[PDB]
């Protein structure tokens, strides 16, 4: 905005380097260390934090997206990059970083590796709790999800009532 | 101990979609299943149409029990949640 | 000349002199069997070319004049084979016109 | 009020002119003479019989295609509607047809003139397969060598051509009307000129052409259709024109009973 | 497998109507009339008669799937007139018309051929 | 027979018969045993 | 009868990229300020420039369904020779006294400028356009 | 395999076929497939008899029933039982009667990219063998009719009939969640069909309009007014067009800045379901946001947007079939002027190409920053050709006449675009393998047939003619390389996508809203303490502009501060009752101060927090302006007629309304504070719109008017929230694997797998470090 | 014989299907009166940039009028423009178009129509080969599950993705009896005390025993896939011991 | 096979012009001279009989089967 209020366009000098290195170039004089980005949310969640890693992961996302034009809700992918950074550290989108979680181990044989999450539930006694919907599904039982998040009881007084 | 007082109570009083369907799907079943009706009968034969009939009247007599994620329970009668 | 009908030839003017040693003796034998049906490839994209290279091998016909004496697992036989209207000058190597 | 105008007229087809009539009739006169004219073809096939190289249906199917003489068919009875078991004599014609080639050597042709009406509605003349001339050989059915037979008994009934085609009466029928485009019923793809780059119809001399000032003429409608019927030699071009105009008119007869007995 | 028989396209099943008539009460002297086992040839033939009569202010015909043989007409006429009577009219005008044409036709082949 | 694994599969196939066309092509086949997009590429020696 | 009526000269017609409609633009010859523009068929009604055209804006032609008209009866109408019937969408009330009015008769658009002493009496849901020469 | 999936009974799979004479949720089924099909019905006094009459049918014939369960669950087989004619049904037993009409099944194709892939039908039986679909539900499907194989699924209880009636039926999937707009919209002909039926020359006689008036089904029996009277009755299409949509829909579309004369006839305007002008597109009846589509859907229901679907279908089939449409060769021939330009403009660029190479080869060629030599002449090469191509498909669509058939369907959008003109008409382009052009293969040569070091355009895969003029041998060959190349790259990202979105699904497939409003696993791990940071549906937010952020301090100062102390800048006297009553009060200066300071401070918070750049053009919900047209069209708002909706009355209303908006309910200090931070935004967009100067004069409302609009928007913010127990992670995760497989840094899928994956090594790594002002 | 959902296909990678079927007085016709024998869309055209189908078009209706079999090598001096005017010589308009009639009404069409011959060839992809239904058939031997194949009376496969729509639909009711009573499902007995199911169970004489806790009152049935209970018994066969209790001990 | 009896466009008979097709080519005559003369006009008759190829020799060269 000018002196009058109204959004001008302004034209400003950036730079664009190749390779990553975030707190020297942050520390150099003459530079808006307020406003230094990285394109690798590694060096975000080293330098900066877990929630400047989140917005950056957020931008990455967005970028990937949008840059051939496609739009997709805000709401999905910041479910997606608040899932990855729920535990303080980021959660990769594979075998390595699904697995260990500390969720049923009937829903993480189903992923990948199987027979090893299996041998090693049995090995350290672990116990499902059945909340999940996959160890539902194989069971063969009403998942609490949608119209099985909830029991449907017997009004007895509506009944009386009549 | 588990169940919530009804002055207490701090769900959504609307219906939802899901507990409108499943509400819908066990009124048909057990009018279905020779169920006494709680409205009249002009000409409609689904059972699932006099489902949604006692629906639109609210006289289902049928009660929701929604769980928190903690395990409490509140329970909503289908004569007092807004149907849309 | 000027024609505004025909394809423009390469200018090929890079080189002052040109000194070849062999020609071609048709530039449509490039092609392979099932890319020798289509009438007017160079007039379509290649992707349509690779799809009818590959459905050619789903049409029926008259794939043998002993069909009755033989005992196939399947045998699928056209009533009424025709030749094309539009044809090309390698069907004659492939009996098109003789087993359409 | 209608009039009807014939430029030329044989056997095998009649090109005339219909006025003073809506194109709906001359649209639906069409139809009926296309698909709603009944005729006599083969509809069941008995295979004695059969050592060619062509298949069973084949030779069924071709035999099916096969025009007949029904000149008489609208005297003849609907086999729904007879009341006797299978077929009967008044119902339905029977033909048969046997082939054999004589010699080791050569190749004998086996046409529709070999067909043989043994029996049928008598006296009706219906049955027998269309010759152009006497002495023509016919339609080619089949070929034989040696050691080769052919014994097939056929049966043929009355039928229209929405239940198959092997009944239609007429081949095609060429219809057209406004050749000048007078009416704008239709717009003309062009590149440089429309006049130049469209082929004048085969009728533009008949009508007018329109005058460069003349003012367009909204209240104008489609009077003067021009329209050509060839038959397969079943059935005569008059004789098609006068069934398809009975046709129509029993159809219209039986929707006003339809009618009258609502009440 | 699934191919329907082709004389269904014109034959009349015995338990049904080949004609069926039903009011429309959205506007006066409106009628739907469902024909069976018919087409375009007869719908189009009678719509276009009808269309040409002053006493009549609507008409129109519809075939709702190609599959099937049947179409729906709505005809509403004017107060004095009842749809029924100008249906018939309508019949017998073409009927009529179709009489004179044939004979004409039949007199012209006589005259040249 | 005994060493079914560690041997080239699919040389030898169902003649096609479908038609003429396919049964010239089928007879003028060349497959490569590699099962990367570099080799999947028409080069331009493949003239 | 009828809310408005005057005598416009055509001033410019644009056939456009249609071959049936014409947009024709003029202005009323006993007072300046009225601008018309309109949209009207070319077979229908075929105007050249330089012409001169009664133009009644009414609102019904008496002296729900739509049906055809007997030759009995009589309307306004049968004093004219393009009648047209639309529906305002838009009555401007700008500044000073120039006031437009939007009509469209099915897709065909008209724009009529002119004075409050003039349009005050146009501002209705439907109207009628008689043009005769 | 076995446990997460399965072979299941009760299904049946068939080619599908398309049937513009079906609605929208309804699917054809053989008679062969509902003959085979059963559902079990339960014997009740309300359907005795037609189960009776059903088993009496017998087995073969359609309808019937095939097999009949006791009580105690033994089961009669009706093809052995002979004597079914004299056999009564009790009442409990359980009647497995063939697959009848208005039957819910499950419709899916594979693979299910989405939950839109498998939807709810209603069974039509129909003759041959192909299931019949609606052409508008193709696209959501992915399918087409070249051979497409699909399969159905028949619910065998009530409870799960009710569930696909209610949940996964057509209708109510017309609107995504992925992108808040429709995934369903007027395609193919149809679409074709429109844009040549809403043209301004299109007329319509009597009789046609007759009998497309009688094809709506939803046609109110009153024929309308035609356009022209004298000297012939003549309907246009957009009145025709019109009669489908149905009333009190509102909608209004500018392109490029037209007036409302609209001499080009673009733009859109539409007043109570009737047209007014705009000649109808894909940009109206298409699958975008704020569109007809979604503008109807939002206004009426699903049932009522179906209903539009099958109305416009209907009426567009048949003025096409009445009026017919073609293609042929002689709409890619261009006259001899514009190919002169053409071949001009291709000449001129190749003397540019072989300046560009003469001054390379002497060391002339201005070096790109951070570029090679050769790279940096590639890149100018590879420009200019492009530059070339452009220009000569601008010249060939410039040609193009208003009656060429291509040209019509690319106007309507139906297929075609500027690039097929190009290609079709001047110019195939240059082809491109790797990014790159034609590598030399050979020793220094592309081809045996030329030189050795030649960097002509013609000498490394430029084809200069046309589809229409042929293509030379080479021409031929590069061509076939390109699209060799790009097959390979489809090939090979479709299994990557796949991969990568079954991971996604895997890692969040246990994530559901809960009764609370937080967004938790099957741990209990809370994810977000609220569902999208405002706990609203995707599929219930459109796009809206907040007044407050754009525009300059004076024009917010004129727009929105009211004084009553002062006469020229107080309400206008003509537009509110109590003019008299108004001049030099206090109090009512005092609500007008507080307002102002309340829509200054938003202003200031939307400004320098949360929307720095300026941007006001956000997905909100409970769009306003469709609620304050729809409440000037219903009370009739004309006239000018005064005010009589006092200051106070219209501050506390808002004050009112803005307190009412609830998604989280509770007296604790927490919920308090989430239900502020949630509602901050609508609060600030109801206050942009809801000002007072802009009731009493922009929108002149009254009491009537105001307390129905407050009404409309809190059951509207009420309608919008999200529901609880929905699985949000499934939908996040379908909705982010889906535009992956249509889709100098490293971009696409590359980029997305080394986003997911956490890659250690970056393949571009960057930094964008941003300067000091000065 | 064809049908609707037969598949046919060109010269030029132009597939398709049949949907309907016309008779001779329902297809548009032209002044000579000749009826098409197939009517595809012109929006499969322009995307595919097949104009080597309307030149082929072309060529087949001038060499079918003038006689012969036209030439359609590539590379050749072949031009659009030649076979234009031979057309135009024959009486016909240059670029293929004709004036056709509506055969229902028998009106003009407003829009002239791309009307020549050309050759098609019929596909082995038939609609009767293809299509398949099952309510209850047999099911395999290990897995208690229906078979595959369309010939052997098949069931249809609800994959995982599948399993993910539904979930994503909320419909938790259809996916159980999808995945339960339209598959593999059985009942199993487990005992109360070591929540396994080695509990011998007779239901002709009603007794229920299990011999490693001694129990005969603390015993419960259950409802489950067969495939669960296979995998069950293949984990206690790799000595894994997964234990199923109906309560939560807390 | 063998010529169809009837054009598959119109319906015209087209089964029994074979013969004489085939005599008016063996004299010399051109192929459109021929259609010409064999009174085939619409060019769906011409495609039908130019465009056939006989096959039933073919196959009457193998000896019989029985
Ligand atoms: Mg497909
Ligand atoms: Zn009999
Ligand atoms: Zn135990
Ligand atoms: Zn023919």
């Amino acid at each position: 905005p000018d002196e009058s209020g109204e959004y001008k366009n302004e034209e400003l000098w950036a730079l664009e380097t190749d390779g990553i290195n975030l707190a020297e170039v942050m520390a150099v004089p003459g530079v808006d260390s307020s406003r230094t980005y990285s394109n690798s949310f590694v060096e975000i969640l080293s330098v900066l934090g877990i929630e400047a890693t989140r917005s950056s992961l957020y931008k990455e996302i967005l970028n990937v997206i949008a840059f051939d034009g496609s739009y997709v809700n805000y709401r999905h992918m910041a479910l997606l990059v608040d899932v990855m950074t729920s535990r303080g550290y980021l959660m990769a989108i594979t075998r390595h970083g699904i697995n260990r979680a500390d969720t049923g181990a009937l829903m993480r044989c189903s992923f990948e590796e199987t027979v090893e999450i299996l041998f090693e539930a049995g090995a350290a006694a672990e116990l499902d709790d059945c909340r999940g919907v996959s160890e539902n599904v194989m069971l063969g039982q009403l998942a609490p999800m949608g119209t099985g998040a909830f029991d449907v009881m017997i009004d007895e007084k509506l009944l009386t009532s009549l | 101990e588990l169940a919530i007082l009804k002055e207490e109570r701090t769900t959504t009083p609307y219906l939802t979609k899901y507990e409108r369907a499943r509400i819908l799907g066990t009124r048909a079943l057990q009018i279905s299943m020779n169920a006494p009706v709680l409205v009249d009968i002009e000409g409609e034969t689904d059972p699932l149409q006099i489902a949604m009939k006692e629906l639109s009247q609210r006289k289902i007599p049928l009660v929701i029990r929604r769980y928190l994620p903690d395990g409490s329970y509140e329970d909503w009668g289908c004569d007092e949640l807004i149907v849309d | 000349l000027n024609d505004t009908a025909k394809r423009i030839k390469p200018e090929m003017s890079t080189s002052s002199h040109h000194t070849f040693t062999h020609c071609e003796i048709h530039p449509s034998m490039i092609l392979g069997v099932a890319a020798s049906i289509i009438p007017f490839p160079d007039h379509n994209q290649s992707p349509r070319n690779t799809y009818q290279s590959a459905m050619g091998k789903q049409a029926m016909g008259v794939f043998l004049t002993n069909y009755n004496v033989r005992m196939d697992t399947m045998a699928n036989i056209l009533y009424y084979p025709q030749k094309p209207l539009a044809k090309t000058q390698a069907m004659e190597y492939l009996k098109f016109r003789e087993l359409p | 009020e209608p009039k009807v105008n014939i430029i030329n007229a044989q056997d095998d087809e009649v090109e005339l002119m219909l006025s003073d009539v809506n194109l709906s009739l001359a649209n639906s006169l069409r139809r009926t003479m296309l698909a709603e004219v009944p005729t006599l073809a083969i509809d069941l096939v008995e295979i004695k019989m059969n050592t060619s190289v062509l298949a069973d249906e084949f030779i069924s199917h071709r035999l099916g295609l096969i025009p007949l003489v029904s000149e008489d068919v609208e005297e003849m009875k609907y086999s729904r509607d007879c009341t006797c078991e299978d077929y009967c004599d008044e119902c339905s014609v029977v033909l048969e047809l046997s082939a054999r080639h004589e010699g080791e050597e050569g190749t004998t042709d086996v046409y529709s003139s070999s067909l043989i009406k043994v029996s049928g509605p008598g006296n009706l003349n219906v049955g027998e397969p269309v010759r152009r001339d006497d002495y023509d050989q016919g339609i080619l059915l089949c070929k034989l060598r040696n050691h080769q037979e052919l014994n097939i008994r056929c049966i043929a009934k009355k039928g229209i051509a929405k239940e198959h085609a092997k009944w239609s009466p007429c081949s095609a029928i060429a219809f057209e009307y406004d050749p000048h485009n007078k009416l704008k019923h239709t717009d003309f793809w062009f590149e440089v000129d429309a006049k130049k780059e469209w082929p004048d119809s085969k009728y533009a001399t008949w009508e007018e052409p329109p005058k460069p000032g003349e003012v367009f003429d909204y209240k104008a409608k489609p009077n003067r259709f021009y329209m050509t019927v060839e038959t397969t030699g079943s059935l005569k071009a008059n004789q098609v024109f006068s069934r398809g105009i009975k046709t129509l008119q029993e159809k219209l007869a039986n929707v006003l009973f339809e009618l009258e007995n609502s009440r | 497998m699934n191919a329907p028989d082709r004389f269904e396209l014109f034959i009349l099943p015995d338990d049904v109507p080949k004609l069926k008539i039903t009011p429309d009460s959205r506007v006066p002297n409106c009628i739907i009339i469902k024909f069976e086992r018919e087409d375009h040839t007869l719908a189009n033939l009678l719509r276009e008669e009808l269309a040409l009569y002053p006493d009549v202010t609507f008409v129109a015909y519809k075939v709702e799937h190609p599959l099937f043989a049947n179409f729906v007409m709505r005809l509403q006429t004017e107060e004095g007139t009842r749809p029924k009577q100008a249906l018939e009219r309508a019949c017998a005008s073409i009927i009529n018309k179709l009489k004179t044409l044939d004979h004409k036709f039949n007199e012209e082949w006589n005259i040249k051929n | 027979q005994k060493k079914a694994m560690s041997s080239r599969a699919g040389v030898s196939q169902v003649l096609n018969r479908y038609t003429y066309s396919s049964t010239l092509s089928h007879l003028r086949r060349t497959n490569t045993p590699i099962g990367l997009a570099k080799p999947r590429q028409l080069h331009n020696t493949h003239w | 009868s009828a809310l408005f009526d005057d005598i416009f000269t055509v001033q410019t017609v644009d056939n456009g990229r249609y071959n049936k409609v014409s947009r024709i633009i003029g202005i009323s010859t006993t007072n300046s300020a009225i601008k018309l523009t309109l949209d009207i068929n070319n077979e229908m009604f075929p105007v050249s420039q330089d012409d001169s055209l009664t133009v009644t804006l009414a609102n019904s032609l008496s002296l729900k369904s739509w049906r055809p008209p007997k030759p009995t009866d009589k309307s306004l109408a049968d004093d004219y020779d393009y009648v047209m019937f639309g529906t305002v969408y838009k009555f401007e009330e700008g500044d000073e006294d120039k006031i437009k009015v939007y009509v469209s008769f099915g897709g065909l658009l008209m724009c009529l400028e002119g004075g409050y002493k003039s349009l005050a009496s146009l501002k209705q849901d439907n109207l009628y356009i008689l043009i005769r020469r | 395999g076995n446990l997460m999936g399965k072979r299941v009974d009760f299904s049946a799979r068939t080619v599908i076929s398309g049937d513009p004479n079906l609605e929208l949720d309804q699917v054809g089924v053989p008679i062969s497939i509902a003959k085979t099909l059963s559902y079990p019905e339960t014997v009740t006094q309300y359907n005795i008899h037609r189960l009776t009459e059903y088993v009496r049918n017998g087995p073969n014939e359609h309808p019937g029933a095939k097999y009949v369960i006791r009580d105690n669950g033994d089961r009669i087989d009706l093809r052995y039982h002979k004597r079914a004619g004299d056999i009564v049904l009790q009442y409990g037993w359980k009647v497995e009667r063939h697959l009848m009409d208005d039957d819910p099944v499950l419709f899916n194709r594979q693979p299910s990219l989405h939950k839109m892939s498998m939807m709810a039908h209603r069974v039509k039986v129909m003759p041959y063998s192909t299931f019949r679909l609606n052409l508008s539900v193709t696209s959501p499907y992915n399918a087409d009719f070249d051979g497409d194989e699909m399969n159905l699924h028949v619910p065998q209880s009530e409870e799960t009939r009710a569930e696909l009636s209610q949940l996964c039926a057509v209708p109510l999937q017309i609107v995504s969640p992925q992108s808040n707009k429709p995934v369903m919209g007027i395609v193919q002909d149809t679409l074709c069909g429109v844009r040549k039926m809403t043209l301004r020359d299109t007329f319509i006689e009597y009789e046609q309009v007759m009998n497309m008036l009688f094809w709506v089904p939803s046609w109110d029996g009153v024929v309308p007014q035609p356009a022209i009277l004298k000297p012939k009755p003549l309907w246009t299409g957009k009145q025709l067009l019109s009669i489908a949509i149905p009333s009190g829909i509102h909608l209004q579309r500018t392109d490029g800045g037209n007036s409302l004369l609209s001499p080009k006839d673009n733009g859109m305007l539409i007043v109570d379901g009737k047209v007014m002008f705009g000649v109808v597109d894909k940009k109206t009846v298409g699958s975008g946001g704020g569109g007809l589509i979604h503008t109807v859907m939002r206004e009426k229901g699903p049932k009522i947007c179906a209903e539009l679907f099958g109305n416009i279908q209907k009426v567009v089939n048949y003025w096409l079939l009445h009026n017919g449409f073609s293609i042929g060769i002689g709409d890619a021939i261009a006259d001899a002027s514009t190919m002169k330009e053409i071949t001009h403009a291709i000449s001129s660029a190749k003397e540019q190409v072989q300046e560009i190479i003469y001054k390379a080869q002497h060391n002339e060629l201005e070096l790109k920053p951070g570029m090679t030599l050769r790279e940096s002449f590639e890149g100018e090469v590879s420009r200019t050709l492009n530059d070339a191509r452009d220009s000569a498909g601008r010249s060939a669509e410039m040609n193009l006449k208003d009656l060429n058939n291509v040209k019509q369907m690319v106007s309507a959008g139906s297929k075609g675009s500027f690039i097929n003109i190009a290609q079709m008409s001047a110019c195939v382009g240059q082809q491109m393998v790797e990014g790159k052009r034609i590598a030399f293969g050979f020793a220094d040569r592309s081809l045996p047939h030329f030189t050795k070091d030649d960097f002509s355009p013609e000498s490394k895969g430029f084809v200069e003619n046309s589809y229409l003029r042929g293509l030379t041998p080479q021409e031929f060959f590069f061509h076939a390389m390109a699209g060799r190349e790009g097959l390979i790259d489809t090939a090979v990202k479709t299994a990557e996508t796949g991969y990568i979105q079954r991971r996604l699904v895997k890692a969040l497939e246990d994530i559901m809203v809960h009764y609370d409003g937080t967004t938790r696993n099957s741990l209990g791990d809370i994810i977000q303490f609220l569902y999208g940071e405002d706990g609203l549906d995707g599929t219930q937010v459109e796009r809206q502009t907040i007044d407050t952020i754009p525009g300059s301090d004076k024009a917010f100062h004129k727009r929105y501060y009211v004084d009553l102390m002062d006469e020229k800048n107080s309400i206008k006297p003509d537009v509110i009752e109590y003019a008299a009553d108004i001049l030099g009060d206090v109090e009512l200066q005092k609500e007008l101060n507080s307002e102002y300071e309340q829509l200054v401070s938003d202003r200031k918070f939307l400004r320098e927090i949360v929307f720095v750049n300026g941007d006001h053009n956000w997905p909100l919900p409970v769009n306003l302006r469709r609620i304050i047209q729809n409440a000037q069209q219903i009370f009739h708002l004309d006239r000018a007629k005064a005010s009589d909706l006092t200051i106070p009355e219209i501050i506390h209303g808002v004050r009112d309304l803005c307190k009412k908006l609830f998604v989280l309910r509770g007296e604790n200090e927490l919920i308090k504070e989430a239900q502020q931070n949630a509602t901050s935004l609508f609060q600030c967009l109801v206050r942009a719109r809801l000002a007072t100067r802009r009731i009493l004069e922009e929108f002149r409302l009254n009491r009537d008017a105001f307390e129905w609009v407050l009404g409309t928007i809190e059951a509207q913010f009420q309608r919008s929230l999200v529901h609880p127990g929905e699985m949000v992670g499934v939908i996040a995760a379908q909705s982010i694997g889906e535009p992956a497989t249509q889709m100098n840094v490293t971009l696409g899928v590359p980029r997305l797998k080394e986003i997911l994956n956490v890659a250690k090594n970056i393949k571009t790594p960057a930094l964008t470090v941003y300067l000091d002002r000065e | 014989v064809p049908q609707i959902g037969d598949k046919f296909a060109s010269r030029h990678g132009q597939k398709g299907t049949i949907g309907v079927t016309y008779r001779h007085e329902d297809m548009p016709f032209s002044a000579e009166g000749i009826v098409p024998d197939l009517i595809i869309n012109p929006h499969a055209i322009p995307s595919r940039m097949t104009v080597a189908h309307l030149i082929e078009c072309l060529l087949s209706k001038v060499g079918s009028i003038r006689g012969y079999e036209g030439d359609a090598t590539p590379f050749t001096d072949l031009t659009v423009d030649a076979v234009s005017n031979l057309l135009r010589d024959n009486g016909y308009q240059s670029r293929g178009f004709e004036v056709m009639y509506n055969g229902h009404t028998g009106k003009k069409l407003m829009a002239q129509v791309f009307f020549g011959p050309t050759y098609y060839q019929r596909l082995r992809h038939m609609v009767d080969d293809k299509i398949h239904a099952r309510a209850r058939g047999p099911v395999q031997v290990l897995t208690r599950q229906p078979v595959e194949g369309r010939s052997r009376d098949g069931g249809l496969r609800f994959g995982e993705m599948e399993r993910d729509c539904m979930i994503a639909h909320g419909a938790a009711g259809f996916l159980k009896e999808r995945l339960m009573e339209a598959s593999d499902a059985f009942r199993v007995h487990v005992c109360g005390i070591c929540g396994l199911m080695s509990v011998i169970a007779n239901l002709k004489k009603n007794q229920f025993e299990c011999r490693s806790c001694k129990n005969k009152t603390n015993i419960y049935q259950l409802h489950i896939p067969y495939a669960a209970k296979l995998l069950f018994q293949e984990l206690m066969a790799m000595n894994i011991a997964p234990r199923l209790y109906t309560e939560r001990s807390g | 096979m063998i010529i169809p009896v009837r054009c598959f466009s119109c319906g015209k008979v087209v089964g029994d012009k074979w013969d004489a097709y085939l005599r008016l080519l063996e004299e010399g005559k051109q192929e459109g001279d021929a259609l010409d003369e064999l009174k085939l006009k619409r060019y769906c008759c011409r495609r039908m009989v130019l465009t056939h190829v006989d096959l039933i020799e073919k196959f009457l060269r193998y000896n019989p089967l029985e």
